């Protein structure tokens, strides 16, 4: 098992990273509009009935 | 005894090696046990909370 | 006299069962220190996974 | 030690559970990332242009 | 070989006790937050929806 997490962490250190950096890209506008995402997730339901 | 010689003085190098290496990393070794009393724990609660 | 014949017996049995694995036993402190390195690489290198 | 019995346990139990879905999951995720990767240039500008 | 393991070890725990005392609440809130909204989209008639 230690063996196994070195070398799993090992090859995907660098694509870890990037990807962390990218979530955070992609979240920030996500929290930063919190309410409109809520409102629309409400609002969508009764639009679909 | 005598047959297993070259076997004797084989794990006789290899402890002396192993309790050097050890000796010369007490502190180390004392603030590993230390860390390593709670670090378990928090890793137990974490595990049991998303268990 | 007893005891000492069978502590030699069972550590050579228990030896004999623990070095039966030795290609991962050998291998054990080399893995434990290289998976310590890639948990603190990982650990510093992402000092903004907090935030994320 | 007992807090590495307490851990070992607790995190043998996670493991047992959810080590087949995770790896199944891993192996069935492939083509979708594969299909995603291949439409990347047809994200952005559709976000855009939907906007 | 025990040198450098007991070294490392040492640092490793170091690091996962400080990581895990800044993470640990909100990685498992995003956890159960996370298995909350998919078995409620995992439902039978979601299921069918979807």
């Amino acid at each position: 098992a230690a063996g196994s997490l070195a070398d799993l962490l090992s090859d995907n250190r660098p694509l870890l990273k990037d990807t962390i950096g990218y979530l955070d890209v992609i979240q920030a506008p996500l929290v930063e509009q919190k309410q409109e995402v809520s409102d629309i997730l409400v609002q969508m339901p009764q639009a679909l009935k | 005894q005598v047959n297993s010689g070259d076997a004797i003085q084989r794990w006789a190098a290899n402890l002396n090696t192993l309790a050097a290496q050890s000796a010369q990393n007490d502190e180390a070794l004392r603030s590993g046990l230390q860390q390593a009393a709670p670090t378990a724990d928090q890793l137990n609660a974490v595990f049991s909370d998303v268990r | 006299s007893t005891q000492v014949n069978q502590l030699l017996v069972n550590a050579q049995t228990l030896l004999a069962a623990v070095n039966e694995r030795g290609r991962s036993v050998s291998l054990l402190l080399e893995r434990v220190s290289s998976v310590s390195r890639q948990v603190e690489g990982f650990v510093d290198e992402n000092p903004n996974l907090n935030h994320v | 030690l007992v807090a590495a019995v307490g851990f070992g346990n607790t995190g043998g139990d996670i493991f047992e559970r959810g080590g087949p879905y995770l790896v199944r999951g891993a192996q069935d995720l492939l083509p979708t990332s594969a299909l995603l990767d291949e439409y990347s240039p047809a994200l952005f500008c559709t976000i855009r242009n939907y906007h | 070989e025990l040198a450098n393991a007991l070294q490392d070890l040492n640092r490793v725990l170091k690091t996962t006790r400080e990581f895990l005392d800044r993470n640990g609440g909100v990685l498992t809130h995003d956890i159960d937050n996370l298995e909350q909204v998919t078995t409620a989209i995992l439902q039978p008639e979601p299921r069918d929806g979807l």
